[PDB]
RNA sequence: UAAACGAUGUCGACUUGGAGGUUGUGCCCUUGAGGCGUGGCUUCCGGAGCUAACGCGUUAAGUCGACCGCCUGGGGAGUACGGCCGCAAGGUUAAAACUCAAAUGAAUUGACGGGGGCCCGCACAAGCGGUGGAGCAUGUGGUUUAAUUCGAUGCAACGCGAAGAACCUUACCUGGUCUUGACAUCCACGGAAGUUUUCAGAGAUGAGAAUGUGCCUUCGGGAACCGUGAGACAGGUGCUGCAUGGCUGUCGUCAGCUCGUGUUGUGAAAUGUUGGGUUAAGUCCCGCAACGAGCGCAACCCUUAUCCUUUGUUGCCAGCGGUCCGGCCGGGAACUCAAAGGAGACUGCCAGUGAUAAACUGGAGGAAGGUGGGGAUGACGUCAAGUCAUCAUGGCCCUUACGACCAGGGCUACACACGUGCUACAAUGGCGCAUACAAAGAGAAGCGACCUCGCGAGAGCAAGCGGACCUCAUAAAGUGCGUCGUAGUCCGGAUUGGAGUCUGCAACUCGACUCCAUGAAGUCGGAAUCGCUAGUAAUCGUGGAUCAGAAUGCCACGGUGAAUACGU
């Protein structure tokens, strides 16, 4: 955005522009993440089985929504579900976020008040 | 390597000066066209045996750095292999890769 | 091999007439790079033609290059224990250049005292379709009519088009077995 | 075993030469052979110091040595006497009387040749060499630079075969024509014959230490440059 | 390019020599003095003979 | 009898199931060889367990259950032997001495497939030209004498290391000559070294004459340098490239190679490095337990092109003056022109295609649109590639020598074969007479104005040079007119005789240049045999590194300059 690598040949700038684009699309909504996350959110296991495997070895509590060919096995809470129908998977996702997030809104104000007793 | 090609290079310079200096134009003066009805006398051209080693015809030199035979270059005092070796480490002034 | 199709340099209408048919000709008339000699010969031929008929200087030149023309070439592409042959159609740029080459192959042994007379005279012959490359055009078509039986790796190739989710007819395109 | 030597191709652009003189063709060989003799016989005299490079220059009637060192004092010695004994014997060697300056000291812990001298020294003393090449790379990248390649030769452990090993890490470009990149091929001895270490170490892709001039002829030098336009 | 044999591959080197003239239409003696007092180069040879 | 089997001994009991192939039978819109209900064999899939691995998985090769058959390394031997059976080969249970350190179940990756298929390089194709056949030139083997020295031999060697072989040089061979040494350091003894010069000797080498007495000095004597003599040592083309170091070649611009790290396997190792889309490329979009990154490729880089620009001579002269209309000069910058600031071109714009995408093609100005043309430019590495001979160097030998000077001979010999390039076989040309414009560089062993001599070339003399000044240099093919027809000619000119010229003691075999006369091989070469995508291939001349005197080679430069790249 400064204009900094676009000099010399078009090749040296473009092979960076195109890679910046591949990274930007892949990482844009996870970019600030400072460390291994506190829980794991599965809406479908069909290609992402590995994310569940690794999370369990790192000792993270697992929250799953598993499809019909997936197994219910080896996680901390499961919802048995199915992977088809774009109207179903949308409703499963709207529901999960509310319970964690407005519990969280209340938590943040509480935490300042908890922390302040120490410094008093 | 051989000591004989180094021994040669040292021997020629006192003998260039000793035989050759008096003899410089003497091939032209006593023998060639400048001897038109003048000189042409054997007894003053039997004297070119002495400059025989000190001759322009034996300034083939070969390397000064190593004394190494065959493939010589006067402009380095070197040969093919030995030029390239000094050039790799940047020892020769002005020498660069050629592109055009 | 070869990722995509590549084109070719282009020769440019001659400075004395403005003709592409001359400009392609002067090039197959070239001996030891010497195209400015092959120019004097081409244009001195055209004035000799104009003396047989003054109605066009390019008249017998242009029609010779229609009449002695090859359309076809023969290719080889193995079938098992035997190689056989398959005719293939030649591209216009090489159809023209084969036909001009053959007029000039004959003209340089014709023994007339100048290549300008020799060449003009071998255009008189091939213009009426009576000359030296009439047999050479016929022989090349005889091979294409005789060898219409065989195809390029014929036993496996007939399965391969229908099996590569290609069509039920011989695919002229990269990564089908041809 | 492919490739032209890496520093051999850079000497016309943005790297200066190992020697800088002019001798007008006919005397060019007698001057290179003297420049070679002063290089060969001088590095033996400063054996007791540490040195990374030598750059020899022949102005008129004078030979000027520039020398590159691990630290400013080492060649200088006690009351300037040590460097005055260098300049005395370069004058004896050379076909002219001699001058000497010490350069600025730069990256002595990272230099190609002071690392390759260190790795050969292990081989000279017949150590098992189990970790040596890796610990070379580790310490060289711990002290600086952006990539290192090490290649070790000499019939390792004393074998009756050739037996190599090598290790590259980070970035080491190979065909580069711009910036310095520091390479040294050491040759050194042990009990069974010659052993040797090759050290490519890499500081940067851009060095400005030689570049083409800023300006066209007209704005550089004299304000009044203009000619009469005839009047012979 | 190799030490021995391997005939095909070779190496090619160039050396240029650049000549500049200036062309002082009249040089003052104070220019010739300054050239000669301030001399120390190896990278350029200056030729002070004429032609 | 065997390959008598889910590549399960038998049967039996127990163990989440779903579905197929397909079948009794209740029920369905009797709405997939369909579903449910309730049985079926038979089988795929996968969870527990089990395996070395494939594999099994509810019909086990799981969990076990009972009982029988049978094994105890390979080879030799599934035979021998004994009992029994079979016209009869055979069948049945089933072996040792002896030899041997392995044989055998499974998996990874390479190379490979003639199993299937994709992809790349001028690798073929699509052609074109050269070589193999001729001559010369030059190299290799065969072969030869005193000796014709070697290094190197599928594409990596045969015009290569070994760029200029009468001696020398130059590996060799012969004849001459001495041993610290024809080159350094050091000592003992004589001479200064250096120069000029007679004579013996081939010359090396020695004696003698004549010039000189420098350098340092208890003023003995010595260094430098030589003669003479020892050692330490110099010297060694002295051997080993499974003993090496340094360095580079091959494939190949192959289009790939690897590091950190996770997971899957018991691990060797995979995966990523492979797919879809796109490129010159592992280039780049999408993306699977592979993630992140680096090397090569990419880049900086020179060089050139037009084109803007400044310099203005050893560069230039649209115009104007003196004037034969010559930059010679009053004078000019318009002008190439030289080297340098650089400018232009970025799949960037715009259009179409392409999965959003890289990218290919079109459109427009311009010398030019496909990162402008050209080059630099080759990952890591088997190849036991190749150098001990640039040079380092251990192991390891002579050092009155495995050293070195001087002369003569030699590679280039000659019997041929084989490799390569030149020049030719034609007429695109040769011949005669007339006629034209270069580029780039080289020139203190060197070239050289002027000069006079010469038949062109050249020559000796010499001011001189630093090369935008002067010279090599007369650039050639090409241009003009007439002439010639496959006959070795009107092409090609080797051979050889003779004269004029050159560098050198010396030009016979092994040197150069000019020129007169005659004059052979060769009519585009079977086997064989290569580079090439466009300033390329082809073809012509020129210059140069080396270089006493040798260029067909090599190296760079400029003239004229092609077929096609469909297809794998």
């Amino acid at each position: 955005q400064d204009g900094t690598f676009d000099k010399l040949t078009k090749k040296e700038a473009l092979m960076r522009t195109r890679e910046l684009e591949k990274l930007e699309n892949s990482l844009g909504g996870i970019k600030d993440m400072g460390g291994l996350p506190d829980a794991l959110f599965v809406i479908d296991a069909d290609h992402e089985h590995i994310a569940i495997k690794e999370a369990n070895n790192l000792g993270i509590p697992v929250f799953a929504i598993v499809d019909t060919n997936s197994d219910p096995d080896g996680v901390d809470f499961v919802i048995p579900g199915n992977d088809d129908a774009i109207r179903a998977v949308t409703l499963y996702l709207g529901a999960v976020a509310a319970t964690v997030r407005e519990g969280r809104s209340q938590d943040l104000a509480s935490q300042a008040e908890e922390s302040f007793v120490e410094a008093e | 390597a051989k000591q004989s090609m180094k021994a040669r290079e040292v021997k020629r310079v006192a003998l260039a000066d000793k035989y050759f200096a008096k003899r410089a134009e003497l091939k032209a003066i006593i023998s060639d066209v400048n001897a038109s009805d003048e000189d042409r006398w054997n007894a003053v051209l039997k004297l070119q045996t002495l400059p025989r080693d000190s001759s322009p015809s034996r300034q083939r030199n070969r390397c000064r750095q190593t004394g190494r035979p065959h493939g010589f270059l006067r402009k380095f005092g070197l040969s093919r292999i030995k030029v390239r070796e000094a050039a790799m480490r940047g020892e020769i002034p002005g020498l660069k890769k050629a592109s055009w | 091999p070869r990722r995509r199709v590549i084109g070719q340099r282009k020769i440019l209408p001659d400075p004395k007439f403005g003709s592409e048919l001359l400009a392609k000709f002067v090039n197959i008339l070239m001996v030891d790079g010497k195209k400015s000699t092959a120019e004097s010969i081409v244009y001195s031929a055209l004035e000799t033609l104009a003396q047989r008929s003054g109605k066009s200087e390019l008249e017998a030149f242009e029609v010779a290059l229609e009449n002695v023309r090859p359309t076809v070439e023969v290719k080889s592409r193995r079938v098992g224990g035997s190689t056989y042959q398959v005719p293939v159609e030649v591209r216009p740029v090489r159809r023209n250049a084969l036909a001009m080459r053959w007029i000039v192959e004959a003209a340089r042994k014709r023994g007339d005292k100048s290549m300008a007379l020799r060449l003009a005279n071998e255009l008189s012959d091939a213009a009426e379709n009576k000359g030296t490359a009439v047999k050479k055009r016929e022989d090349v078509h005889r091979m294409a009519e005789a060898n219409k039986a065989f195809a390029h790796y014929r036993w496996l190739s007939l399965r391969s088009f229908s099996h590569q989710a290609g069509a039920s007819s011989k695919q002229p395109a990269l990564g089908y077995l041809n | 075993g492919q490739k032209v030597h890496p520093n051999g191709i850079r000497l016309g652009i943005v790297k200066p030469w190992n020697s800088t003189w002019f001798a007008n063709t006919k005397e060019f060989a007698d001057n290179l052979d003297s420049d070679f003799k002063v290089r060969q016989y001088l590095t033996k005299e400063l054996a007791k110091a540490s040195v990374s490079r030598i750059v020899i220059e022949r102005p008129a009637k004078s030979i000027r040595v520039t020398i590159h060192t691990a630290r400013p004092g080492i060649v200088i010695g006690k009351k300037g006497e040590d460097v005055e004994k260098l300049r005395k014997v370069v004058a004896d060697i050379a076909g002219v009387p001699a001058q000497i300056n010490i350069a600025e000291v730069r990256k002595p812990e990272l230099d190609a040749k002071l690392v390759a001298d260190s790795i050969t020294s292990q081989l000279e003393r017949r150590v098992m060499f189990r970790r040596a090449m890796k610990r070379a790379v580790q310490n060289a990248m711990r002290l600086g630079a952006k990539g290192i390649k090490v290649e070790v030769s000499g019939r390792l452990g004393g074998a009756e075969i050739a037996r190599t090993e090598w290790y590259r890490e980070g970035r080491v470009p190979l065909h580069t024509l711009r910036a310095d990149i520091d390479y040294n091929t050491s040759e050194a001895h042990t009990t069974y014959g010659v052993i040797g270490v090759k050290v490519w170490i890499f500081k940067g892709e851009i060095l400005g230490g030689m570049a083409a001039v800023e300006q066209p002829e007209k704005p550089a030098a004299q304000p009044k440059k203009q000619q009469r336009k005839g009047r012979k | 390019i190799s030490p021995h044999v391997n005939k095909d591959a070779r190496d090619q080197y160039e050396i240029r020599t650049h000549l500049r003239l200036v062309d002082i239409v009249e040089p003052t003696e104070k220019t010739v003095d300054a050239l000669m007092r301030l001399d120390l180069a190896a990278g350029v040879d200056v030729q002070i003979s004429l032609g």
